[PDB]
């Protein structure tokens, strides 16, 4: 065929029929030169492990970059604390990792380190020590935020955001041309690791599959089947997104199976052990750097009891609420900055973010740790070794109060910037921040419950479950599923979710009551909102995304979606004979259809075919170039084999899609979500009448939505 | 390398004693509770019971991988923010592919900071 | 409309389109008479914790059924050693659980306990006594699955088999009226215990994911959503497969995987979420009572190194190259069984076959073992403490040689008993068979290579990896990557294979190597052919399935599988008006096509819609009873609103699906397992031509 | 050990397999 032909502009949705069908093609091509000779053979060989190669690589590169950046993020976010003038390149775990002056009261307390009082001021403690510190902790954050906006608005601006929202569109068979090359790649591994140093209520983890799958489609390009063809290469970048998923949660099978559920719009068979097969090999490679198993390792010797499903549902719900709330709020805020003049200042908005975010964050303890570390200490149980604040009161009395202050204020902080932060253009993630606040809030509520049992142990239920003067109520467990019911709550994500969770904890006998909190959470957020903050987010942009919870009034019909309509002038239509060159590049600089359908004889409307205006255009130039003489005065003549007329039958496809004006539209959406349809010609006995495209299916959701 | 590897036993407060962390590098074999810590506050016949309440492991870490790691990831800042300053200043078939690759930003740039609502 | 109309005849696919209209005009419905009162709001409440409410009861009853089965089949698989005299109902762990005179050498020795030989001989030990307990054993091998065959064969012929494939073929619309019914489920759990404690090369692992599925569907009775529709009773049945494996393995996240990957035709994201929710419930139901939180727990002290992924990925190609061969033994066998006189005495060749298993059995100690009980203490890792004969040699050196020859003898015997013993009248899994030869496999190459290590540590790659003089090998772990790599290449499962494996022996740690050996006996396995075992046996049965694989000639076009073609006279049509109820009835009689065009008029040839043959027939029969008159004379006017005609246009499709002549044929495959559609009609010019349908596709596709 | 659990599983499955065997039994010679 002519060069560029199948290919489509950015921002348009495939054909997954007419993708599909030329890789039939190709490999028939490839099959049938086999025979020919051994390096055919050769090829064919390549072309068949292309698909293990290309997610190999994916997982490689995705274990590689995710490592780079957890190490960095960590130095950064520890730089601001302090320096370590003894190793610059440790951060402060690893500066005192030698150092024999630690003390059981303080792990990390070592000469090495200095903090910025102590380099500047030269004393560690006292009021000027406590300023220092202070201006120095925004100042890191600022310049953090500052060098991320900057690298992210000079180079790649798609770079910010977690993208899943895009990733899902694009999976769905949306093209952004961009979002996946070699500078998005760079530019957000970067400014991941300088967003998360800043200190800003956002995580790495979500970002991580936006990042494995640029790589993904930077190696699917090397592979000639995967790059020829859109739906080979959004399969393997589900695969890149499922390694994306395992290395951010080291959670393989949780990882394909979010790919599965949010990400991949179509999941063939093959999809599955591929993205099994890339999440394990980044997850070994992770595991082959990183570490220097389980990231979020928990021992809760008490094993999970009935009567504490209760509490647990009730964090269930909360983690629906607060789901629902974000979705509410986040978008209105994001919409905004889509409307007002806010919006237009992105670099001084970061500043500003980053600049309150710092000074509320130093002064108490919780919300100046890492989110990362954060949610790490919240899960991790108390115990006579460890010497955790949280517990203090457990140590006391077996300050609970003032623990309880200390998280509710941080609880507080973290979901009132979480709004803020995200929407923010950085690298920025929902996984981390909605995680931290549901382990706070269940820590809060495991706190209460252990407080509870230990004053009244006479209750009954308490008594029977737990024996008397014992600590069965274990806080890391509640913060588990308190972060388990928020991420479902602000996701809308169950399965993938649970599995995810279960994975990072490295434990299976607390699956239940992580999928009964998942569960109550999503069915309050459905109570009050069916659409996701992905989905939300996905809504508020535009793109065209098609969804299987979206469907049509009985009422609508084929007809009422029909293009031509009764004001539009009648759909335009190609003449199969007796038509100028010229003519069809009229038509194609007139109108921005995607595609011209193509009859036998105006009179007959008689459907012969699709042209597309891409296909068309191309052919029409590249047979200009070819053949000489065609000025545009020669005839161009559809129908198969001096005026030399130029043969646009191989550019149409001979077999259309076609629905009938009564048909219901429920199955004209049916049919295109099956299928990925980009468009459907409505035909009235047996003659053409009008199309409906996916972006029309959109514009009328859209409008019953609104 | 003495710095990538150490032994650490953290015992919990036993009796009048208060807890206590000791640290030393040593071997696995070598990494054990009457070996870190020497002295011992506890008394003879208490010795085992405090160090059964103490916990000790044996630690290892790959300085050289956070080391290249930080590295790199410097150094691909600094060039970054070099190429940055480049364009900010000096900029006012690989020349090819980077002028069509600013056009591509420019395009981006407005999609994502002019307007933030691409549809098409 | 007419009663009974939209209902579908035994052995007939569904329309999955009309099913999901018709659950939509229900959903609708009751939306709407929601505001009428408040009942109907209770109802419609109750209708949307449907789904819930059934995945929940058929989590339970799968539990249930499977911890019953579990003990039952414990108990009765210990009968044929011997009886419990002071306990009739302790099995020989739980009669001996209790007794102080159990010793180091014999952990199950206890007087409580007394073999056949001391009941009637009355000697433990003896020639006799010997004699008296190998005849036992196989008396009660031949009891029991004759017992089984006998109830198979006179209540419920679907209890025979794992069900498996017929469950793919049902969850891809097939309808075998029966198989989901109480007598199947009851049948099959009793047929499932007694063929089990046979002793027969079969497992109930895999049939308890059709137990699970029977009781869907009857929980789906209860619920008018789920029972009206079709379609929505088919994903009730996933999330009733998800469960099942849920109980088999304690899997649930692999009990989803495997409904997801392997049974479910169509899996909706919902479904998702309620099979893991249905999964952890039959899970934790089976906790409460099989128990008395791994089944297969393992302890490998060393972690896996690199070099031994070589051996496994060889377990692998093992694997691959058995699974290979069973799916080019088992069918053939089971072909001759549908074409010669030995299929036509289910009860002997099940006898005959026990009887065979028992005699060959006995002699050796792991064939005579329960083959779960086996696949544990190849998976255990040897110890100090183990007093297990795989092991003697390394407790004496460190005899090899016998151990390794007694395992050969139990491989060979369990990889030809298998292939006679799946396809027999009673309930056969071959899960545990697969895993079983995989695991002794895997424990034969492990062994072998803790034996290279100790005898030749000189070795760079050995002295590296594994300290000199150090049991860094571990047989258990050689055993588990076996039994995944066996079952991986019998049934072509990777993901649900290898996460089932994870939570059936709860190691992630080995997840790598189970992937790579489940990899390898996959790839071999399709270089032997790309069907499974269950696709075989599909194949072999004739059910009319179509799967992602299959795909037709690339010169085809939509009017080479047109139904009229040439030879064959134009395919009926039905005239919109002026056509009388008497020809009508005559034209449903004279031919079994599934449903006729209605056109309107014969010349024009322009199709108006598709009325089905058993729609047409119920509304005629149905209006004739309701309106008198109606003696065939009178006309039928499918077109919209003395003679007082029939109105057949509320059971005719307004809008049946179209596709062009010159539309390849491979296109329509495409529509076809997207849209899951019985038929499309295929128009030329705006008028009919010809009619393509579900039954056609396969039948051409078989014919390639 | 939860003995009762074995206890019924036990008790009931027989009590099922004699039935199935008398309703078996009855088909063969008492239906005829
Ligand atoms: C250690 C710390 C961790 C760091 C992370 C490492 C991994 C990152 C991968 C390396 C990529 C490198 C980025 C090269 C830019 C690129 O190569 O950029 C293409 C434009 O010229 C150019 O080289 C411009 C180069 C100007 C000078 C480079 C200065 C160097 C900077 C200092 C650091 C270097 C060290 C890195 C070592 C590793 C345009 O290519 P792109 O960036 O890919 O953007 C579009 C997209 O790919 C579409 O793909 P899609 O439709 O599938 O989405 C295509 O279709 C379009 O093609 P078109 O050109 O025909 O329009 C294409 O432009
Ligand atoms: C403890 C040990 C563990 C054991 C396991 C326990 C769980 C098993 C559940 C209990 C079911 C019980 C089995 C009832 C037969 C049934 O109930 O059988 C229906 C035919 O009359 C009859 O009762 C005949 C009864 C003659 C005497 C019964 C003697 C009693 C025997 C002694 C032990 C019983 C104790 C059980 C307690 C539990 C026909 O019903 P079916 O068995 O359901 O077969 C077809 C299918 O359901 C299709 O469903 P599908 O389209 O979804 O595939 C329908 O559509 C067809 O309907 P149609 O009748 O209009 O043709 C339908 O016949
Ligand atoms: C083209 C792309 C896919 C190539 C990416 C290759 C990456 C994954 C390679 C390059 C260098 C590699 C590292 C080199 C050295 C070691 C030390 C060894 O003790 C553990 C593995 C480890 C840490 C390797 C892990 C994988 C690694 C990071
Ligand atoms: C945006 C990111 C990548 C930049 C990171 C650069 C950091 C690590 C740099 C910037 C300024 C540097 C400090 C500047 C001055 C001194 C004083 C000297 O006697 C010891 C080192 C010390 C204390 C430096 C440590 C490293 C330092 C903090
Ligand atoms: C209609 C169907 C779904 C109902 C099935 C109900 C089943 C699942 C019920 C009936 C009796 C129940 C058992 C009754 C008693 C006990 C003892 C308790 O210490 C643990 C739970 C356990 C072991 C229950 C498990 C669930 C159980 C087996
Ligand atoms: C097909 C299955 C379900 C039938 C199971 C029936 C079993 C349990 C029955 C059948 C024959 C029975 C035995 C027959 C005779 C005796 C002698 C008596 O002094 C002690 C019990 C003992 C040893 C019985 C134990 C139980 C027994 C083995
Ligand atoms: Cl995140
Ligand atoms: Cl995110
Ligand atoms: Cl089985
Ligand atoms: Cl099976």
């Amino acid at each position: 065929p002519i060069p560029g032909v199948g290919t489509y502009d950015d921002f348009h949705t495939i054909d997954w029929v007419r993708e599909k069908c030329k890789d039939r093609e190709r490999h028939r091509r490839i099959n049938s030169k086999k025979k020919e000779s051994a390096w055919e053979m050769t090829k064919s060989l390549y072309d068949a492990w292309s698909g293990w190669l290309v997610v190999t690589l994916t997982g490689l590169a995705s274990g590689a970059l995710a490592g780079l950046i957890d190490i960095a993020a960590d130095w950064m976010t520890d730089l601001k604390e302090g320096i370590c003038l003894s190793a610059l390149w440790y951060n402060h775990e690893q500066c005192c990792w030698g150092s024999n002056e630690t003390t059981f009261e303080e792990r990390d307390k070592c000469p090495q380190w200095k903090t910025w009082a102590e380099l500047i001021i030269g004393q560690a403690e006292g009021p000027g020590s406590y300023i220092m510190n202070y201006i120095m902790y925004i100042f890191w954050a600022l310049s953090f935020a500052f060098l991320a906006v900057s690298l992210v608005k000079v180079f790649a601006p798609y770079a910010c955001g977690s993208g899943i929202p895009e990733i899902k569109t694009i999976l769905s068979g949306f093209i952004i041309r961009g979002y996946l090359g070699k500078w998005t790649l760079m530019i957000k591994t970067i400014t991941l690791v300088l967003a998360v140093a800043s200190g800003l209520s956002l995580g790495k983890e979500g970002p991580l599959v936006h990042v494995a799958c640029c790589c993904g489609n930077i190696f699917s390009y090397l592979f000639p089947k995967y790059s020829t063809n859109e739906a080979k290469k959004r399969e393997v970048l589900s695969a890149a997104s499922a390694a994306g998923v395992s290395v951010a949660f080291g959670a393989p099978i949780g990882g394909v199976l979010f790919s599965l559920e949010e990400v991949s719009y179509y999941f063939p068979l093959k999809t599955l052990w591929r993205s099994f097969f890339a999440a394990l090999v980044a997850a070994f490679v992770l595991r082959s750097i990183n570490p220097f198993l389980v990231l979020f390792y928990v021992e809760y010797h008490t094993p999970w009891y009935l009567f504490e499903l209760f509490p647990f549902i009730l964090l269930g719900v909360f983690g629906g609420l607060w789901g629902a709330f974000f979705i509410r709020a986040n978008i209105a805020w994001c919409r905004r900055r889509k409307s007002t003049k806010f919006g237009k200042y992105p670099v001084l908005e970061v500043i500003i973010v980053a600049a309150i975010t710092a000074v509320i964050a130093f002064p108490n303890p919780y919300t100046r740790l890492n989110t990362s570390e954060l949610i790490k200490e919240l899960f991790t149980d108390c115990g006579p070794l460890e010497s955790s604040s949280l517990c203090d009161y457990r140590n006391d009395m077996n300050g609970v109060y003032s623990a309880i202050w200390q998280l509710c204020l941080a609880l507080i902080f973290k979901i009132i910037m979480t709004v803020f932060t995200f929407g923010i253009k950085v690298p920025s993630g929902l996984f981390i921040p909605s995680m931290a606040i549901g382990a706070i809030a269940g820590r809060i509520v495991g706190i209460a419950v252990e407080q509870l049992a230990y004053y009244h142990h006479d209750w009954f239920i308490f008594k029977e479950w737990c024996e008397v003067g014992a600590d069965c109520i274990t806080p890391g467990l509640y913060a588990m599923v308190g972060a388990a019911a928020c991420l479902g709550g602000v996701t809308r994500m169950t399965v993938s979710l649970v599995v995810i969770v279960f994975e990072l904890t490295g434990g299976l006998e607390y699956i239940v009551p992580l999928m009964a909190a998942v569960m109550t959470s999503k069915w309050v957020g459905d109570a009050f909102g069916r659409e996701g903050i992905y989905e939300a987010h996905i809504r508020l942009n535009g793109y065209p995304f098609l969804d299987a919870k979206e469907e049509f009034t009985h009422t609508t019909l084929a007809a009422d979606v029909m293009r031509p309509r009764r004001n539009d002038p009648p759909l335009a239509v190609l003449t199969q004979d007796n038509m100028t060159v010229d003519d069809i590049e009229n038509m194609i600089n007139e109108t921005s259809y995607n595609g011209f359908p193509v009859i036998m004889s105006k009179e007959s409307q008689r459907l012969v075919g699709f042209a597309l205006r891409r296909d068309l255009t191309i052919a029409i130039e590249s047979a200009r170039k070819k053949q000489e003489g065609i000025v545009g005065s020669s005839r161009v003549c559809f129908a198969q084999h001096s005026p030399r007329p130029l043969k646009l039958r191989s550019i149409l496809d001979m077999s259309p899609f076609t629905v009938t004006d009564h048909t219901p539209m429920e199955i004209v959406v049916d049919i295109f979500r099956k299928l990925g349809l980009r468009q459907c010609l409505v035909t009235h006995n047996g003659r053409l009448l009008g199309i409906i495209t996916k972006k029309d299916i959109l514009r009328h959701m859209a409008q019953t939505a609104n | 390398s003495s710095e990538d590897i150490r032994c650490k036993c953290i015992c919990p407060p036993y009796r009048n004693i208060s807890g206590h962390i000791y640290n030393q590098n040593v071997s696995q074999k070598d990494c054990n509770c009457l070996h870190v810590v020497e002295p011992m506050p506890v008394p003879g016949h208490d010795v085992e019971a405090y160090c059964l309440l103490c916990e000790c492991r044996y630690e290892e870490r790959s300085t050289t991988t956070i080391k290249v790691i930080i590295v790199i990831y410097l150094s691909v800042v600094g060039a970054l923010l070099l190429y940055m300053a480049f364009l900010m200043l000096v900029d006012p078939r690989v020349e090819g592919a980077q002028q069509r690759w600013k056009l591509q930003v420019q395009e981006q740039r407005k999609t994502v900071f002019d307007r933030h609502k691409m549809l098409s």
